């Protein structure tokens, strides 16, 4: 029990850029802290001990500093291969636990709205009892969006839903939602919609079948 | 300890002046 | 080459018990407390325990308390978990660590090793039409997708045109359901036009057999 | 290899209350952490290493610590050190020691001698590691050592040198002896003088022990100023000044001792040289738990109360204790 937590939960930057990311203790750590870099599919690695303390081989780019409860790690001379979940944890007491997780991604992307498209379930799969439909939302930058679901014009209830890694190439993002649903709850209704609003996007823009 | 004032409390006793931290002792 | 190599993925179900090895080389294993990790998917990393290599000393965290064995070996220099009566929340990637003594440190990291504890029995996977028409395109590009629902475990393999495409294609990541049985899609988007001069079909390829190849058109 | 005798910043650790008379409750409020309730100490497998009481750093650290304790609580009203005088707020607050472990900074550990007879100089062989100390009362006094820690195995004579004479003797206690230091509603001090001899011959069997079976003779302080002359120390926030020529008897009688005290308002500084004035139902009961001598023609050898260099007071807890730095390789 001592609970760390981070912040931003997601942070912005471009190459050659220097970012701060804070990592934040409740009961007071002296200096008892680490920070991990970790990329997905690899398991992660030290970036800093004690609070100041550099690894041997760590490229000397990333600093650390800290108090007793308010730390924070700077990167400065932003690389490439530096846009990964960054990890703060504590020593000290107790589990020695982690931070909630910040990751970096490219600030490059102007504001790119969203392309829309929507799926109605298909008959080859209407065949069994399940019958889901797909709204996807590819290439739009940035990450944060909003995507509600209308059943001849009523929402909420729910849907699921997930989002693309990060960029390879575009440095754009693309979600899909999942309605689950089966033929006796489909047949009846009639209209389906989705509701998208991003920041590229002015207005609600709204895609629907029948 | 004032080493100098100690060594002189100590003569009349016919005592050495050590010292003990900040205290004027006498051996 | 300092590194730790873990042992193989692991499938158990709910009320069994898992073991994992961790074969050091590169630092002297002699003066160090091998630390153990998990991460569940998309939620916090948890340190559950320690060894320290040269008295043999352990200890572990009230939450693990009664149900972990951590362990090593100097012969071969090598760490082992085992975890108790299992249950679905303990599904995660292990990651064993090397680290200095005192009460905790800093520390070294092996490969991982994915551990999968759920009740569902071994199922392929039902490959469904995300077919593209007037709603499913808009922009004078187009966007097609193939749905594959309920499947146990991960992972799962898709391309297009059996490799061939490989642009505007966005395989996403699957979400456990409320039945335990894995879900996703991988959709594409293509010049309006290619629809008609091109048609698009993938294949979708399970840790085990099960292989369904599907021709999405319209 | 791994770790080497490092000097940092060692931080502090409390089991306070912030809302506290007590007046320490103010110097750890906010300046100690909270005592960890978990703490770990890791044995160190086949490892020898070499401790040396008198030449460590965390001495240093706490006498500093005290000085600053004694400074911010119970400034007196008038400190002079003759050359300029300094009159200054003196505010009544409480004032009874508690317990504060020492701690590492992250990147430095605690070495912790586990042989219980282990002399303070020389090696070690079952070392261990920690994060922090045990608690340890920041009491000030001379002759006597009040409140600390008995030796959990047998009676132990602390020294640099026996050969030498300068250097001080702390003999460490197995078992406390009481000691009740009452103003009475011009003080006095009682003791049970019963157990207190037959642990003192034990004393003197131990001392014979190291100074091959000849004659030890406990005589009273040559001279000096008061403070160590006498058995002097602050009992929630007041000085006593006890007159111990009858404990240490060459003639022992065995029923319960009394020792006349004096309580001073004007004192001689342990700070640094200069002297004090401070502000005007009072007792201590305290544990005597070891005591400090100074080595004095025949067969026989003469024994007399010491004290006065404050750092021994630590010493006598941080013995046991060296810092070192933990070096990550591989
Ligand atoms: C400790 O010493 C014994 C032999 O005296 C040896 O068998 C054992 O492996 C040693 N342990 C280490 C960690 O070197
Ligand atoms: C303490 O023991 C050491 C060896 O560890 C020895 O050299 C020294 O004489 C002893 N000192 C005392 C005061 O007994
Ligand atoms: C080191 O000391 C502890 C007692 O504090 C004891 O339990 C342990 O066995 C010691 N180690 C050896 C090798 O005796
Ligand atoms: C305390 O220590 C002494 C050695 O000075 C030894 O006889 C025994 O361990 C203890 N004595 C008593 C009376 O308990
Ligand atoms: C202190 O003396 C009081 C009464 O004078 C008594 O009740 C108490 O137990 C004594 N304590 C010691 C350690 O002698
Ligand atoms: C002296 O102390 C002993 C404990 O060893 C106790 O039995 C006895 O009652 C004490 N005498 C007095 C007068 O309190
Ligand atoms: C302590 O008592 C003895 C015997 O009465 C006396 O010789 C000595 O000077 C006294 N010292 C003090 C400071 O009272
Ligand atoms: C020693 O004990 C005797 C017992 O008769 C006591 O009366 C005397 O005052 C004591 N003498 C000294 C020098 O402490
Ligand atoms: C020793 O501790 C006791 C109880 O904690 C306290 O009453 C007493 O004042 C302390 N002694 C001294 C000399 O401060
Ligand atoms: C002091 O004496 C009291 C009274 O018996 C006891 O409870 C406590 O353990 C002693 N404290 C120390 C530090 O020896």
């Amino acid at each position: 029990d001592i609970q760390m937590t981070q912040s931003p939960s997601s942070l912005s930057a471009s190459v050659g850029d220097r970012v701060t990311i804070t990592c934040r203790a409740s009961q007071s750590i002296i200096n008892y802290l680490n920070w991990y870099q970790q990329k997905p599919g690899r398991a992660p690695k030290l970036l800093i001990y004690a609070a100041s303390s550099l690894l041997s081989g760590v490229p000397s780019r990333f600093s650390g500093s800290g108090s007793g409860t308010d730390f924070t790690l700077t990167i400065s001379s932003l690389q490439p291969e530096d846009f990964a979940t960054y990890y703060c944890q504590q020593s000290y007491s107790t589990p020695y636990t982690f931070g909630q997780g910040t990751k970096l991604e490219i600030k490059g992307q102007p504001k790119a709205a969203p392309s829309v498209t929507l799926f109605p379930p298909s008959s080859e799969e209407l065949q069994a009892n399940k019958a889901t439909l797909v709204c996807l939302i590819s290439d739009f930058y940035p990450g944060a969006v909003t995507v509600a679901w209308k059943a001849d014009s009523s929402p909420v209830k729910a849907g699921v839903e997930t989002t693309t890694p990060s960029k390879q190439s575009n440095n754009k993002y693309a979600a899909s939602s999942y309605l689950s649903l089966t033929p006796e709850q489909w047949k009846s209704h009639r209209s389906y919609s989705c509701q998208v609003t991003h920041e590229g996007s002015t207005v609600e823009k709204t895609v629907a079948p029948t | 300890x004032n080493l100098h004032f100690c060594q002189l409390r100590c003569k009349s006793l016919g005592l050495l002046g050590r010292c003990a931290x900040t205290y004027c002792a006498c051996v | 080459q300092v590194q730790l190599v873990q042992s193989g993925p692991e499938v158990k179900k709910p009320g069994t018990s898992m073991k994992i090895s961790c074969k050091a080389s590169g630092f002297t294993f002699t003066r160090s407390t091998m630390q153990w990790v998990r991460q569940a998917r998309g939620q916090r990393l948890e340190w559950i325990g320690w060894i320290v290599v040269g008295s043999g000393n352990t200890n572990y965290a009230q939450k693990f308390q009664e149900r972990v064995t951590i362990t090593r070996d100097m012969s071969t220099s090598t760490a082992y978990m085992e975890l108790s009566s299992l249950r679905s929340e303990d599904t995660a990637v292990y990651y064993c660590a090397a680290a200095p003594v005192g009460p905790t440190s800093s520390d070294y990291w092996g490969q991982g090793t994915l551990v999968t504890v759920s009740s569902a029995s071994t199922k392929g996977p039902s490959v469904f039409p995300l077919a593209p028409s007037s709603k499913s395109t808009s922009g004078g590009t187009a966007a097609l997708g193939c749905l594959v629902k309920d499947y146990f475990p991960e992972p799962v393999t898709v391309s297009w045109n059996s490799g061939a495409l490989t642009s505007g294609v966005h395989t996403f990541p699957a979400v456990l359901q409320s039945s335990g049985l894995y879900s996703l899609s991988s959709v594409v988007t293509v010049p309006s036009s290619s629809l008609g001069t091109q048609t698009y079909i993938c294949n979708v390829n399970h840790k085990p057999s099960n292989t369904k190849v599907d021709k999405r058109v319209e | 290899p791994v770790w080497k005798d490092a000097d940092t910043t060692l931080f502090c650790a409390s089991d306070a209350k912030a809302h506290e008379t007590e007046v320490h409750n103010v110097w750890a409020t906010h300046a100690c952490v909270p005592t960890d309730p978990n703490p770990q100490e890791i044995h160190l497998e086949n490892v020898t290493e070499n401790f040396n009481m008198w030449k460590n750093n965390m001495v240093e650290q706490m006498q500093e610590d005290v000085i600053s304790l004694w400074d911010q609580s119970l400034q007196p009203c008038v400190k002079l050190t003759g050359g300029s005088v300094i009159k200054q707020a003196c505010p009544k607050i409480s004032f009874d020691p508690i317990p504060i472990h020492y701690c590492t900074p992250a990147g430095y550990v605690i070495l912790k001698c586990n042989d219980k007879n282990f002399n303070g100089t020389g090696p070690c062989k079952n070392v261990s590691s920690v994060q922090c100390t045990h608690g340890i009362k920041p009491v000030v006094s001379t002759q006597l050592l009040l409140n600390g820690s008995l030796a959990e195995e047998e009676i132990i004579i602390r020294s640099e040198n026996l050969t030498n004479n300068a250097k001080t003797i702390i003999v460490h206690l197995n078992k406390s002896v009481e000691i009740n230091c009452t103003r009475p509603s011009k003080a006095y001090c009682e003791i049970n003088g019963t157990k207190w001899n037959k642990v003192l011959k034990q004393v003197t069997e131990k001392l014979k022990e190291h100074f091959n079976n000849k004659t030890i003779i406990f005589q009273p302080p040559s001279g000096g100023d008061l403070e160590i002359t006498m058995h002097s120390f602050n009992c929630r926030g007041e000085f006593f000044y006890c007159n111990t020529t009858q404990l240490f008897n060459n003639t022992c009688c065995n029923g319960t001792i009394t020792l006349p005290c004096k309580i001073k308002q004007i004192i001689n500084m342990w700070q640094g040289t200069g002297q004090a004035m401070y502000a005007p139902k009072i007792n201590c009961v305290s544990n005597i738990t070891g005591i400090l001598l100074t080595r004095d023609n025949t067969s026989n050898e003469t024994f007399r109360p010491g004290g006065g260099n404050i750092k021994d007071n630590w010493r006598s807890e941080l013995y046991k204790y060296k810092v070192v730095q933990i070096e990550p390789l591989g």
